[PDB]
């Protein structure tokens, strides 16, 4: 299913805060958060103090992706509330993160592949030196 | 590779200021370097191998250049007993004028340091006499030191790389390294003594002028292929004999006699030359063992597969063993410096007690420099020793290869190796320290017989085996129906007997109840550093905590917070463990040393073995009471020549207490503080023109450790050397 | 950016995904456990090596384990 | 007087090899 | 305040705060005796070289000297401990 | 043992002589009949009891005029080491035979560690004198002295 | 109370023990000074 | 609970006067050090001799065997 995509919605009532966005952002990358609000609402801005959520569609720009996460988790407790973020990069492109996959990652999904993943478990891996000179690890295996 | 260091893609993609740190840190990592090969490994430690030897030859072609340069030497050379050696000449515009005055010693013309490493007397005694003499040697040093680098050069370049199975003959450079590279120079050097060594401390002067139509001996070389060698011990040197003289000079060029050259208190040069020349001999005779292209010799590979007990109590012994070692180079350092460290020890102890340069033992401060010199040295290798120990037990130990031999019974009983090393530690810790308090106590409640001071009688029985007279005990050479005192009778014994008997020398020192209680220090302290390193190596490739720690490698930070926690997990930080323990023990080892002579020096060894019981005693009458000269380098009044080891002083103190910060407080807390300075930058006008091409961030929390622990060691070492020095020096 | 396996020792508890801060595992479907499913590393190049987790997992030893390896901005966790 | 070579070692050598370290490390081929 | 894809520059507040972006304030002449005399130093590379080569043997001139501390001068030589 | 035995040292006599001054310059300030004069006298009756009994047991003293203790195992000094070791060795094996009588009773039982941080005080008492015979643990070795799992 | 004697047992039963063994030791002291060395035999 | 806390912290600091007081009274020279206070050293606390101890009562004045105190007791 392909993602939301945005974006021209309004962002939430803030006064300022230090912990914003820096030359990173203009010259590496920055994300984006995004959620639909029930009502008009109080709630802790990772990065400052305090922000006021905006009823109906709101954006918020913040660097680092954790950050978005961290305010996220805390919308769908806290209130329910449903949310995405993209990773912007500064040429205009932009990227869905999360979900990515429909649903949430804590939920089985069929449409997912694994990847990373080794069918002999337990610490079965081979010793370093049996590697040695080989671009390879013991994990990768 | 794109960027430094190049040698590693992984790492020069890091945006952060680790790049660099890191880049540094691993340039001799060979194995961890990208797209390495076992060739370019062996080439690149071969090639590193000269660049060693190159700086060694330029080192001391350096200390050479400089005496010879701004030394006295040969005024030295007239007035051994009365003359300060001379390091170097100091050029300071820092210097004050008084500074100048006050360094400007050893009759030079200007501000100098005193050298107190000794190779004043050994020069002297090596046979070299005059500033010419040394200049030639600097020459000769610059040009090995070149031809060092060229063939360092020369075996990088494709026509020229050695095979790795080149450096996998084990037998041939063994055969080599034992006949050649020990015996022949060893014999060699016995030929300098007789040549110039010998015949230049009885007053003539034998260079390369005039070394082939003069004699060394003059039935020269006649007796020695005829079989009688004898001839060679029949005129030794008189006991009333002047170095560099001819009065009292013998003829001998190969003694046995024993003891001390009266006058300079130091072994006979015909005791020496003697010894070089059979020491020669069980090293050409021994570098024969092993098989090459003739035919001849073993297989040591086969030795030790033939060499497993029966009843298997070894189970497979020492099969496969040989592999393990030949095809690792970690295997063949830890063996390497293991060896060296413990023969570094063994010249500390040997050249206090036994002194071979002519009137070195006179130097009290050289004395004492040489000894905590390589104690240290010593100390230092050995944990490096038990650290690639470790390094082998994860990068190249072959669990399949090794099955059942003594390498792996050894990781199969891994805890009770442990539990008795723990155990060991916490006897020896638990009664040294509880006699040193008890005694503290008794001292503080006024009542010094209520100590406990047990005499150290098994160490005083060895020394009446020596042949010392003092405690009695009738035992072997200290009685006169003693087989082994007849067997000797008048070879060595003479010159022996005398000098373990005379007061002045330290040739096994008079010890009491002092002795015994820091000698379970130094057994404390070698046992638990040892438990460290072995636990270390033991448990480098897993524990239950961390059943799979290798796949992580020998140095990683920690495991995460989860199973209780995991921080200083790894090989890598038992070492980093170890190092302080062991700077603790050479610590201990350097107190007692430097103690007992300053007060034999002084010729109060009851102030030593009255105080040396209790604790208080160590600090008050030790530290304390030796600090007054040192920290009076300097005063509101005036400075002395004592001023730099003052200020060298606290410069120790510094760097030791500085390495706490990188020691107590950890990673998270500067972070956090780097990105609000991040922050200040880009938000300060005029400044945010300026940016930084890498991104600032906190050291790592290996890093840390490692910058911890330099500053730790640097402090140890520089404020005890401001201490050792001063205090001796000061008062000499 | 860091390294981070999986391992059929896994039970599908979904733990380490409810305990990651950066979205770098889910779970997908799969049948050697009575959960039927089983954890995954798709985007291993957003973890910062926290090891939450590794923290989080219940099985003898961790079936989910991250080795920290070349460090990229990302795994920095700099915001700047 | 050839003390004279104190400040070659003493700065001159330093402040070179730092500004080749520098431009070494800073380096984007 | 905005936040546009269109210009994420912008965006992203990268902004030329306290730029001037107006004429030159200099007198004229001023400027061209400055832009014709200083200009031997603006070719970089070339003015490391001077730097160095220059700073390195102005530096060894001051070699020479007087009232720095080359004088241990005439004061008797303490002995001073065992002697020496 | 080169040292001179206590009873014939001039420097052990020194030391009680110097003591016993010591303690009588302060005899001085507090007058005669005095509590401070019955303490002070106290403890010098107490150090020359002290003196008298080491020079009395046949120890030897260091030309510091203290003595030292031979732990060789020479005859004559038995009770420098040897005797009070033995002592200890008992009484050490008594503490830990009875501590490892506890855990074995413990062991199988309900929540173990709930009587190793709440005694039983009951099976203490039960178990303390257990230790008297503890060298028959000697007994226990010939059979079940450790486990056979390890 | 069962549950006092419950409280009891606890780490106050270390101090207990050692309080006795402090006066035991004590007493002995007091009794036998100054000893360096078993002398009975 | 913090309530009761409070009581139970002033309680052992009662306790606690009460005994600087009480040794004031029975281990101390006060009286002694109430008629010449400028030589004589205020003490509070004698030790039993057991072990070699007596040593630490030293001489204070006053004709008392102690430990000189730096508590200040005595002025207040
Ligand atoms: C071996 C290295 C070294 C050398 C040779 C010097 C030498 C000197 N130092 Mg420096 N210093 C050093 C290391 C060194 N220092 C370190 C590691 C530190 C940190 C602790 C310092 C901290 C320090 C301070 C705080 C001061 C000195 C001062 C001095 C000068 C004192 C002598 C004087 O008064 O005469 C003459 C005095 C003059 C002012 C003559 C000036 C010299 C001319 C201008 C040189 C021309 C500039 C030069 C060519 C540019 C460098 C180019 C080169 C990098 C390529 C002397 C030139 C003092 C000083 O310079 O006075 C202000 C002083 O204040 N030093
Ligand atoms: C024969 C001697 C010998 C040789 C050839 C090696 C070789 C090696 N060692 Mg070993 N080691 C040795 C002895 C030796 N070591 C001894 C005696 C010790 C005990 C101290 C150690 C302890 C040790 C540890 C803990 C480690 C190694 C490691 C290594 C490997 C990487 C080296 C590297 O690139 O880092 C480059 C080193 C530097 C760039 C030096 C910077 C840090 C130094 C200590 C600071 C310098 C001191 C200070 C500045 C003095 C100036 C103070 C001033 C005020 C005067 C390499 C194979 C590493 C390894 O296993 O690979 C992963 C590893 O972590 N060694
Ligand atoms: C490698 C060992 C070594 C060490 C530790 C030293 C150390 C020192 N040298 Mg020596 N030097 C050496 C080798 C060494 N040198 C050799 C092989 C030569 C040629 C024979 C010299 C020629 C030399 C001169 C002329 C002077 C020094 C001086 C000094 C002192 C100040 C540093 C300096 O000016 O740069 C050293 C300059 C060099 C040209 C050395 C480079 C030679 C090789 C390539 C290194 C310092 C104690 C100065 C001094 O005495 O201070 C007052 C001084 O004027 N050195
Ligand atoms: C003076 C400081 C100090 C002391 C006393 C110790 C002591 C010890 N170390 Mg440590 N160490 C230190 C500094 C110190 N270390 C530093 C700076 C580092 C670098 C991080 C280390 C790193 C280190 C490592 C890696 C190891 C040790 C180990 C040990 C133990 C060694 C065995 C032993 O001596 O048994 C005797 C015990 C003692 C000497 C300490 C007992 C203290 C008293 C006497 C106990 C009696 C208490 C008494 C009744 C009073 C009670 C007070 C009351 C409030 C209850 C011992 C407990 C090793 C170990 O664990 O042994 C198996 C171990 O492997 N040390
Ligand atoms: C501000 C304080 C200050 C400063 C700047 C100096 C500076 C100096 N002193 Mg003085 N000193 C001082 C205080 C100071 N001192 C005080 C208070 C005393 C007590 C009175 C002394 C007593 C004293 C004596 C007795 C001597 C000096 C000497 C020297 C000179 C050393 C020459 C040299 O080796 O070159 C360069 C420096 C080095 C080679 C050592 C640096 C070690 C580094 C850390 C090695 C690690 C490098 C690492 C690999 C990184 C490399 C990067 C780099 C290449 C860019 C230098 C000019 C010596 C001298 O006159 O020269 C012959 C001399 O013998 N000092
Ligand atoms: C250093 C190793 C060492 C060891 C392990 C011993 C061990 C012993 N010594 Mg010996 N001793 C030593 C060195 C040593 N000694 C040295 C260097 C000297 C020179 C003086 C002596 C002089 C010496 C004398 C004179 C005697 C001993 C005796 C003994 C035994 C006394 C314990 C006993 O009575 O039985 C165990 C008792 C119970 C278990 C209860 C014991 C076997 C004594 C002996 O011979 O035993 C009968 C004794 O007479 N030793
Ligand atoms: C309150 C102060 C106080 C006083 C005045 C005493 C007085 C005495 N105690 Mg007690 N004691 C005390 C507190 C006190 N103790 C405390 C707080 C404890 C720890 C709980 C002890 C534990 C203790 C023990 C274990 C012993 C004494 C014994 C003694 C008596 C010595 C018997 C004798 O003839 O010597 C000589 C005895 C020879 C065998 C010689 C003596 C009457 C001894 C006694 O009489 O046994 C019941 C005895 O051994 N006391
Ligand atoms: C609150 C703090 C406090 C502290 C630290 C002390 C401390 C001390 N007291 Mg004091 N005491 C206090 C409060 C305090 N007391 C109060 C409030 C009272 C009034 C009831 C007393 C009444 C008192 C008397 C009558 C005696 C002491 C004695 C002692 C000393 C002997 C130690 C001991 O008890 O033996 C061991 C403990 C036990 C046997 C029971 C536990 C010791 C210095 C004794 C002394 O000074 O020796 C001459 C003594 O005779 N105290
Ligand atoms: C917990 C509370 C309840 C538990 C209690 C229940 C048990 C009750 C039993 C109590 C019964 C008491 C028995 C009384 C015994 C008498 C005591 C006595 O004799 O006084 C002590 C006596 C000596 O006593 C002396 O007696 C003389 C005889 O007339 C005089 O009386 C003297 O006054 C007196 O001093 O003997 C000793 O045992 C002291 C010897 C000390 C031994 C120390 C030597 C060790 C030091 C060196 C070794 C170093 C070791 C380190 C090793 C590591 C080195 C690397
Ligand atoms: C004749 C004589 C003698 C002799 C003696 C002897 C016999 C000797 C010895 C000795 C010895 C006996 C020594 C030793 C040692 C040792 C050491 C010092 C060790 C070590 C080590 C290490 C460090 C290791 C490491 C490792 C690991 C851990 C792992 C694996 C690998 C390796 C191995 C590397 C006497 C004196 C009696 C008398 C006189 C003369
Ligand atoms: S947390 Fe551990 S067990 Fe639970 S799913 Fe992730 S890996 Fe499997
Ligand atoms: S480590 Fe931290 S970031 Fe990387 S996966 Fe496990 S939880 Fe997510
Ligand atoms: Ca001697």
């Amino acid at each position: 299913t392909p993602p939301e995509l945005d974006p021209n919605t309004p962002s939430p009532i803030f006064g300022g805060s230090t912990g914003g966005l820096l030359r990173k952002a203009q010259v590496e990358e920055f994300y984006v958060i995004t959620w639909e609000s029930p009502k008009e609402q109080i709630f802790e801005m990772p990065t400052g103090g305090a922000a006021i959520m905006r009823e109906g569609p709101n954006l918020l720009k913040l660097a680092r992706k954790e950050q978005c996460l961290a305010l996220g988790t805390r919308l769908r407790s806290k209130y329910k509330i449903k949310y995405q973020f993209y990773r912007v990069f500064p040429s205009g492109e932009v990227q869905y993160l999360h979900p990515k996959d429909g649903v949430y990652p804590e939920k089985v999904n069929p449409g997912r592949q694994g990847v990373g993943v080794n069918f002999r478990s337990i610490g079965k891996n081979v010793s370093p030196i049996e590697v040695k000179f080989t671009g390879k690890q013991p994990y990768d295996l | 590779a794109l960027r430094l260091p190049r040698f590693s893609q992984g790492i020069a993609q890091d945006p952060t200021t680790r790049r660099i740190w890191f880049g540094i840190a691993t340039a001799h990592d060979f194995e961890s370097h990208d797209d390495i090969t076992e060739g370019r490994l062996y080439q690149n430690i071969f090639a590193s191998h000269f660049g060693q030897l190159a700086i060694i030859f330029l080192w001391t072609s350096g200390n050479l250049f400089h005496v010879a340069w701004q030394g006295n030497f040969e005024a030295w050379v007239q007035d051994p007993f009365h003359v300060r050696p001379i390091a170097h000449a100091i050029w300071d515009p820092h210097f004050g004028q008084p500074a100048v005055e006050a360094f400007t010693r050893g009759g030079a013309l200007g501000p100098v340091n005193i050298a107190y490493s000794g190779v004043y007397q050994w020069w002297y005694t090596i046979g070299l006499r005059t500033n010419e003499d040394l200049y030639t040697g600097a020459i000769f040093l610059l040009f090995l030191s070149f031809i060092s680098l060229l063939a360092g050069w020369l075996h990088l370049q494709p026509k020229w790389k050695p095979s790795v199975s080149w450096f996998k003959n084990a037998e041939s450079r063994l055969n080599h390294h034992l006949s050649g590279l020990f015996g022949v120079s060893s014999l060699a050097w016995a030929g300098h003594l007789v040549h110039v060594a010998i015949p230049g401390s009885r007053g003539e002067y034998v260079r390369w002028n005039n070394f082939l139509d003069v004699l060394p001996y003059p039935q020269g070389l006649g007796p020695l292929l005829t079989g009688q060698w004898n001839l060679y011990a029949q005129n030794p040197s008189s006991s009333n004999h002047l170095f560099g003289t001819t009065q009292g000079a013998g003829t001998a060029i190969l003694t046995i006699l024993g003891g001390f050259h009266p006058q300079t208190q130091s072994l006979w040069l015909t005791d020496m030359a003697h010894h070089h020349l059979a020491i020669a001999f069980l090293f050409l005779i021994g570098g024969l063992m092993y098989r090459t292209n003739f035919g001849i010799g073993h297989s040591i590979k086969y030795i030790l597969e033939a060499h497993i007990p029966p009843g298997g109590r070894l189970g497979r012994g020492h099969k496969g063993l040989y592999d393990t070692i030949n095809n690792s180079i970690h295997f063949q350092l830890g063996l390497a410096l293991a060896s060296l460290g413990v023969i570094t020890s063994l010249v500390a102890q040997h050249m206090y007690s036994l002194p071979a340069y002519a009137f070195i033992a006179q130097d009290f401060t050289t004395q004492a420099a040489l000894y905590t010199h390589h104690q240290y040295i010593a100390g230092f290798i050995m944990t490096g020793a038990f650290a690639h120990g470790p390094i082998f037990f994860i990068r190249d130990y072959n669990p399949e290869q090794n099955a059942d031999n003594v390498l792996a019974r050894m990781l199969e009983h891994k805890e009770a190796i442990i539990s008795h090393l723990s155990w060991a530690s916490l006897f020896l810790g638990f009664h040294t320290l509880g006699l040193y308090v008890h005694n503290d106590v008794m001292l503080a409640f006024g009542t010094p017989e209520k100590q406990i001071l047990i005499e150290p009688i098994f160490a005083q029985w060895i020394q009446s085996a020596h042949g010392k007279t003092s405690y009695g005990f009738d035992v072997l050479l200290s009685s006169t129906n003693g087989p082994a005192l007849n067997a000797g009778r008048n070879i060595w014994l003479p010159g022996w007997l005398n000098a373990i008997n005379e007061n002045s020398n330290s040739l096994f020192l008079t010890i009491g109840p002092g002795d015994f209680l820091v000698h379970h220090a130094i057994a404390l302290g070698l046992h638990t550093t040892t438990l460290i390193l072995v636990k270390g190596a033991l448990d480098a490739r897993g524990s239950k905590l961390m059943p799979d720690k290798k796949d992580f490698g020998y140095s990683f930070p920690c495991d995460g917070p989860g199973r209780g926690g995991t921080c200083d997990i790894s090989a890598w930080d038992d070492f980093y463990l170890a190092v302080f323990w062991m700077l603790n023990t050479i610590g201990w080892v350097t107190f007692y040393w430097h103690w007992k002579h300053i007060t034999l020096w002084r010729g109060n060894v009851s102030q030593f073995n009255e105080s040396s019981t209790y604790l208080m005693g160590w600090l008050r009458d030790y530290l304390w009471l030796n600090s007054s000269q040192l920290i009076n380098g300097y005063t509101p009044l005036v400075c002395n020549s004592l001023s730099v080891w003052a200020w060298m002083f606290l410069f120790g103190h510094l760097v030791w207490a500085t390495g706490f910060m990188f020691l107590i407080s950890w990673r998270g807390y500067w972070q956090e503080l780097i990105e609000t300075l991040a922050w200040a930058h880009e938000r300060t006008p005029l400044a945010n023109l300026i940016r930084w091409r890498d991104k600032p961030v906190a050291l790592s929390i290996v890093q840390a450790r490692l910058v911890g622990l330099v500053h730790f060691s640097v402090g140890y070492i520089f404020t005890y050397a401001a201490f050792l020095i001063a205090s001796t020096s000061g008062k000499f | 950016s860091h390294s981070v396996k999986i391992y059929d020792t896994c039970i599908g508890c979904t733990q380490c995904v409810r305990a990651c801060p950066t979205d770098v595992l889910e779970m997908i479907p799969w049948g050697g456990c009575k959960a039927k499913q089983i954890a995954s590393a798709p985007r291993t190049e957003d973890c910062v090596g926290c090891k939450r987790c590794e923290s989080a997992c219940p099985t003898d030893f961790l079936s989910v384990r991250v080795y920290l390896w070349h460090e990229t901005t990302r795994s920095m966790g700099l915001a700047y | 007087l050839p003390s004279l070579f104190v400040p070659l070692v003493g700065l001159l050598f330093p402040a070179v090899a730092m500004a080749s370290l520098f431009l070494h490390v800073e380096k984007r081929l | 305040v905005y936040f546009d894809l269109e210009d994420i520059g912008n965006t992203t507040g990268q902004w030329d705060l306290y730029g001037s972006d107006a004429p030159s304030p200099y007198s004229p002449l001023q400027s061209k005796f400055f832009e014709t005399f200083a200009a031997p130093f603006t070719k970089r590379g070339l003015l490391l070289k001077f730097l160095i080569l220059g700073g390195g043997s102005t530096l060894a001139y001051f070699s020479t000297t007087a009232s720095g501390d080359i004088l241990p001068i005439v004061k008797g030589p303490q002995l001073p401990p065992k002697l020496g | 043992s080169g040292l001179t035995p206590c009873k014939e040292s001039k420097q052990f006599a020194k030391r009680e002589k110097q003591s016993i001054k010591k303690l009588e310059s302060s005899l001085k300030i507090y007058a005669a009949d005095s509590a401070p004069a019955l303490a002070i006298n106290a403890t010098i009756e107490k150090t020359k009891r002290r003196f008298d009994n080491y020079a009395k047991q046949g120890l030897l003293c260091g030309a510091d005029g203290l003595p030292h203790l031979i732990v060789s195992g020479d005859q004559r000094h038995w009770g420098e080491f040897i005797t009070p070791g033995i002592l200890f060795l008992y009484i050490a094996g008594w503490i830990g035979w009875v501590g490892r009588s506890y855990l074995i009773a413990i062991r199988d039982e309900k929540k173990p560690t709930q009587k190793e941080i709440i005694i039983d005080v009951p099976l203490a008492s039960r178990l303390v004198f257990r230790g008297f015979s503890w060298p028959i643990a000697a007994y226990r070795e010939l059979l079940n002295g450790e486990l056979v799992a390890k | 109370r069962d549950l006092k004697t419950y409280l009891s047992v606890a780490p106050v039963a270390s101090t207990l023990w050692f309080a006795a063994l402090a006066g035991l030791l004590i007493e002995i002291n007091r009794l036998f000074p100054d000893a360096l060395t078993f002398p009975f035999f | 609970k913090v309530f009761s806390a409070h009581f139970g912290q002033l309680s052992i600091i009662f306790l606690w006067l009460s005994g600087m007081y009480f040794h004031g009274a029975r281990f101390s020279n006060y009286e002694a050090w109430l008629n010449d206070p400028t030589h004589i050293r205020p003490s509070a606390q004698v030790v039993w001799p057991i072990v070699g101890q007596e040593i630490l009562n030293g001489d204070v004045g006053g004709g008392f065997r102690g430990i000189q105190i730096t508590s200040g007791f005595f002025q207040i």
